[PDB]
RNA sequence: GUCGGGUGAGAACCCCGACGGCCUAAUGGAUAAGGGUUCCUCAGCACUGCUGAUCAGCUGAGGGUUAGCCGGUCCUAAGUCUCACCGCAACUCGACUGAGACGAAAUGGGAAACAGGUUAAUAUUCCUGUGCCAUCAUGCAGUGAAAGUUGACGCCCUGGGGUCGAUCACGCCGGGCAUCGCCCGGUCGAACCGUCCAACUCCGUGGAAGCCGUAAUGGCAGGAAGCGGACGAACGGCGGCAUAGGGAAACGUGAUUCAACCUGGGGCCCAUGAAAAGACGAGCAUGAUGUCCGUACCGAGAACCGACACAGGUGUCCAUGGCGGCGAAAGCCAAGGCCUGUCGGGAGCAACCAACGUUAGGGAAUUCGGCAAGUUAGUCCCGUACCUUCGGAAGAAGGGAUGCCUGCUCCGGAACGGAGCAGGUCGCAGUGACUCGGAAGCUCGGACUGUCUAGUAACAACAUAGGUGACCGCAAAUCCGCAAGGACUCGUACGGUCACUGAAUCCUGCCCAGUGCAGGUAUCUGAACACCUCGUACAAGAGGACGAAGGACCUGUCAACGGCGGGGGUCUUAAGGUAGCGUAGUACCUUGCCGCAUCAGUAGCGGCUUGCAUGAAUGGAUUAACCAGAGCUUCACUGUCCCAACGUUGGGCCCGGUGAACUGUACAUUCCAGUGCGGAGUCUGGAGACACCCAGGGGGAAGCGAAGACCCUAUGGAGCUUUACUGCAGGCUGUCGCUGAGGACUCUCACUCCGGGAGGAGGACACCGAUAGCCGGGCA
RNA sequence: CGUGGAAGUCUGUUAGAGUUGGUGUCCUACAAUACCCUCUCGUGAUCUAUGUGUAGGGGUGAAAGGCCCAUCGAGUCCGGCA
């Protein structure tokens, strides 16, 4: 998704940002139904396009390994 | 752009206007303070000892 | 010489201040008497320009709309509890004594009832460890052990907006846009590229600092540049 | 530029100060206006 | 500009007509700021106007600016001020906090006006017509009334609706044209009152297991398409307005593309995109009231700023006038404005200079260097290398095509939209003017975009993402203040502070001896106070005892300042140059040696390299891409040169008018020698020399211009550095007061902080006043 | 293959901003920093109007000792001052 960077910037610019952008424009699980309709709304804000469950989550990744630790205890 | 003649073009601002108290074109309408009589800054009148040679 | 950049800072002029008028809210905790009879439904999840991470719009039992700091997972429709006997669910605000051990907690208070001081940034947490009658040890994000008062309120769960610092800025344009909304002067001109008259590391026919970078803690403001009270420097060795 | 009421009263008087010394003052003193102002060459107040 | 003509004592430049041009985002229209009467009329020419003037922004005297509905006024914005409070020796000083006020005239919010007519000059203000808003009064309605909505909001892409405009069709009205019958202009008509609704959301019906739908994304058994329906848009349509108005007349009808205006869908953010007053919620009739301030003109190559009627500078709206073409591009032309970027006359008009055209043959031989100029050039098709971070390179390169006419096929609803085929035919030339890349290759630097020395430096310097290190748990680190107090901070380690290096990729060796910083320290050193001894009827005073930070001293640390040699097969002072790179922007010797390239190469590229004196974040190496960055080579091109010629326009020369300045000890027609303070028109000797004037190019007057910036001197100045001198901030530390109860400790009562409060934390410490020792270019 | 329409992307005398070379013109100027041709950027760390804040050993400074009204290695005025 970092093809807008052109001949400039570098490898770590088009590997990391492109990875974390192809990962967020994807289909993720929702806690109010169980569907793949989770889209982004900005920095940290995650929204479902079903019964529009506008929730919280990791900046670019919906569920961080730190945000899943709250479930264990 | 040179600091001389061409920079003199952007000079269409009003700062010093005729004062209410003394009447000299020294009332800074943006500061609401007079540079001659001190209207808007002091209750007294702006006078200074250096406005005249020491022993006069 | 002249006053260095860090001296012009403390003056508090427009250039160095934070655009407070463009900021949302002073995220604090609610004042319950004693009993936990307060609860609230999360209506919205907004963006905080003051601290980048998401901020939850909560409407309470008595209709008091206040913006609270948002922990991971919490969404619209969800109910949270604020008070002494609150539920041990993510997003609920209750004192350290009432919170069990080995639980990741955030928005921790220093002195009880200050509205929260510690563990607030994007995705951080705090580990609650020892439980006595006098003390409640908490492990802060830096790894420091803070011996806290058990009467100090805290929100259960990790902060939302995690893993933000893990993605690069790519361009200065992205850094510009960020810094315009904070209390910082940007860009950063190295003290070495300056004149002798402007900084202690300034001057010279080439670029290098005059004296060694490490400076005494007793150093006066205007000479306190570089490595302030370094116990060491470098990577390996 | 928008002038106020007082500003108008003033610019008004300055225009009457621009009138010549009448023909009879010359015949009474048996033979010069010093506050002679031009709209281009001179500068007024405000 | 030219010929006529007008007024006039007087006319190149004042005015009429004609003919001829100039301006097209402005040289037109409306305005903000600023100007201030410069607007209008009449009378004038002593002043001002680059000449003249009968003209004028000039001079003199009159006249001119009319608003409930256009601004202001009101609202609040960054932010400002006053009062209180507090500090200060004090204030006109200063931070917090409370309260009030001010803060927006184009261009934030906002109750309400349109069409025409009128003047020498105003105009939604006056006048005619019509309409609209508010408060209030009376009469009717109504008891709802405040929940909610509105005011009120980022950027990028996009569909829908839709007016003006422009163009096409046809009809009517008026004009132009003189082979044809084409060409131009007009065909009008507001606000407001009424009414219609797409999009959107939603309800009922329905019952899809694959369908529905889009420019795209999408949508659905938690209920799709289809069907009916509630709410619901324009600055739009339709009706009224209007036997109003305007028009000499006709006083149209349809269409496409559609600014404005309306309404949706979509995407981006380590950026999240004002507030408040007011309005809506929530009726109607009649009547009344709606004060106050602005209102002229300019808005620029003459009304502003720049001393000027200055080639400079200065915001906004008209971004849809016609052809053109991708185009708000060029070129040409309307509407409109102008001939005032305001001196003229004459000479084939010389030399010489500024812009500039064409130059045979050669083609960079010119020069430090292709400086200057030039070459290519739009669109279509074929084709496109090394390398590469896979994005790019790349429009690489290279090759072909390109008009007009006739008749057609295809895409689409269609355009006055696009793409194609066949035959016909003109020129030297078909992107025919205009618009419109020259191409390639090697090396250096910096990654990139960006920043900069307003006015001789745009660059390799600055910045940047990226990398690293340092300090801090918030009563923090860092910083401002004399204090009261404040910035960071509506912030909290995924933070912000202080520094360094400078994308990515591959790495980043060795040394902690010195300096720095930090930690520890048995022992040494270590100030004042208090204590102990002697001395004083007391004071001064002599010694002792104790002892903090600090120093000694030990340890840690170089992505911390820095270092990585000589000698021999160790020594200084810790180690003693590892990867790479290398005659370098670093190498003196040096035009290093070999090679490539040229006839010839102090250049350039490659290799070697003992490196005077390369080298790892004082970052080392490599590099795709990028660059008005430095160097070199080739192809192409050319007046750069061989070597200069002709031409073009404005000057230059002569005539009218206008009319400065730089410079001037005096004398002065010089030249060749000499002499002299050694660089003479002027002295000595000779030579030469009739006077004046025109043009010239500048040899001389050590020409003019500037009390040399160089250099030295002066017991000159300043900016800057530091282990110069001395001091001050400031930090650290002991001590005395604040300061209380029972060399280690308990308490709460002062004091501090936190909680709204209850009360909670801390506690004689801390803060502050005083003193003492250390550090102390941060400052003098 | 298409749809889509990203960008400190691209060409661009679109508005606008900047100022490389000519070391051209000018240099008692049109101008106490101008003219012309060339050249650069032109959806962004962009350009601009008005309002507002920071003040002299102090501001501001993508750092050039740059800028703070033709004044900057410490503004200007008046005084100290003859
Ligand atoms: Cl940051
Ligand atoms: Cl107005
Ligand atoms: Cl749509
Ligand atoms: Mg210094
Ligand atoms: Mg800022
Ligand atoms: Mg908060
Ligand atoms: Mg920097
Ligand atoms: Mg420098
Ligand atoms: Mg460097
Ligand atoms: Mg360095
Ligand atoms: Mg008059
Ligand atoms: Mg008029
Ligand atoms: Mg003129
Ligand atoms: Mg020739
Ligand atoms: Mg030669
Ligand atoms: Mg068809
Ligand atoms: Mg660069
Ligand atoms: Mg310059
Ligand atoms: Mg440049
Ligand atoms: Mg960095
Ligand atoms: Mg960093
Ligand atoms: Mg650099
Ligand atoms: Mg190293
Ligand atoms: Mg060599
Ligand atoms: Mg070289
Ligand atoms: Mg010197
Ligand atoms: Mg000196
Ligand atoms: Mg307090
Ligand atoms: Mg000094
Ligand atoms: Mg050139
Ligand atoms: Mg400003
Ligand atoms: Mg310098
Ligand atoms: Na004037
Ligand atoms: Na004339
Ligand atoms: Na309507
Ligand atoms: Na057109
Ligand atoms: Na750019
Ligand atoms: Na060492
Ligand atoms: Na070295
Ligand atoms: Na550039
Ligand atoms: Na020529
Ligand atoms: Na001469
Ligand atoms: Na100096
Ligand atoms: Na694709
Ligand atoms: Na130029
Ligand atoms: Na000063
Ligand atoms: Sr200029
Ligand atoms: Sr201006
Ligand atoms: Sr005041
Ligand atoms: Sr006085
Ligand atoms: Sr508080
Ligand atoms: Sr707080
Ligand atoms: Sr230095
Ligand atoms: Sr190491
Ligand atoms: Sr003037
Ligand atoms: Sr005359
Ligand atoms: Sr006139
Ligand atoms: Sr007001
Ligand atoms: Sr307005
Ligand atoms: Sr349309
Ligand atoms: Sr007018
Ligand atoms: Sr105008
Ligand atoms: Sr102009
Ligand atoms: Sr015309
Ligand atoms: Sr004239
Ligand atoms: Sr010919
Ligand atoms: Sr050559
Ligand atoms: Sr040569
Ligand atoms: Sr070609
Ligand atoms: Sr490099
Ligand atoms: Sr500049
Ligand atoms: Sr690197
Ligand atoms: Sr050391
Ligand atoms: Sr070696
Ligand atoms: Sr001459
Ligand atoms: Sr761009
Ligand atoms: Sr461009
Ligand atoms: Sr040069
Ligand atoms: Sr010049
Ligand atoms: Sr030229
Ligand atoms: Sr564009
Ligand atoms: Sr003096």
């Amino acid at each position: 998704s970092s093809g807008r960077f052109g001949a400039r910037y570098g490898r770590v610019s088009r590997r990391r940002v492109a990875e974390i952008e192809s990962e967020m424009n994807e289909d993720h699980a929702c806690p109010n139904c169980g569907e793949d309709r989770v889209d982004r709304q900005g920095t940290g804000i995650w929204q479902c396009s079903y019964c529009d469950y506008k929730f919280t989550g990791g900046s670019y990744k919906p569920e961080t390994p730190g945000g899943k630790t709250v479930r264990r205890s | 752009t040179g600091a001389g003649t061409p920079s003199q073009g952007k000079k269409n601002t009003t700062t010093h206007t005729k004062c209410r108290r003394c009447g000299e074109k020294s009332y800074h309408t943006k500061k609401k303070v007079c540079s001659s009589c001190g209207f808007g800054k002091s209750a007294k009148r702006r006078d200074y000892e250096w406005q005249s040679k020491a022993g006069e | 010489g002249r006053r260095i950049q860090g001296q012009r800072r403390g003056r508090g002029t427009s250039t160095f201040r934070a655009p407070s008028h463009r900021y949302k809210a002073d995220l604090e905790h609610r004042k319950v008497e004693d009993g936990d009879v307060i609860a609230g439904t999360v209506v919205d999840i907004e963006h905080d320009p003051a601290r980048s991470a998401p901020v939850a719009a909560v409407e309470f039992e008595d209709g008091d709309r206040r913006l609270i700091l948002a922990p991971e997972g919490v969404g619209v429709g969800d109910e949270l509890q604020v008070g002494v006997s609150a539920e041990i669910a993510p997003g609920n605000t209750l004192p350290l004594a009432e919170i069990p051990e080995g639980v990741p907690v955030c928005n921790v208070e220093s002195s009880p009832g200050d509205g929260g001081k510690f563990a607030r940034a994007s995705g951080v947490n705090a580990q609650l460890l020892t439980h006595d009658r006098n003390v409640a040890v908490v492990k802060l994000p830096s790894g420091e052990m803070k011996r806290l008062d058990p009467q100090c309120r805290a929100t259960i769960g990790v902060v939302a907006g995690g893993g933000r610092t893990d993605k690069p800025f790519v361009k200065a344009g992205n850094k510009h846009h960020k810094m315009k909304a904070r209390g910082t002067k940007w860009p950063n001109v190295r003290g070495v590229a300056m004149n002798a008259v402007d900084h202690p590391f300034g001057g010279g026919g080439r670029q290098h600092p005059g004296k060694p970078k490490s400076i005494s803690r007793n150093a006066p403001p205007g000479r306190k540049v570089g490595d302030i009270a370094s116990k060491r420097t470098g990577r390996g060795g | 530029g928008k002038k106020s009421k007082a500003t108008k009263k003033r610019l008004a008087k300055l225009d009457n100060q621009n009138s010549r010394v009448p023909a009879w003052v010359m015949l009474k003193t048996d033979r010069r206006n010093h506050k002679r102002r031009h709209w281009r060459r001179n500068d007024t107040d405000e």
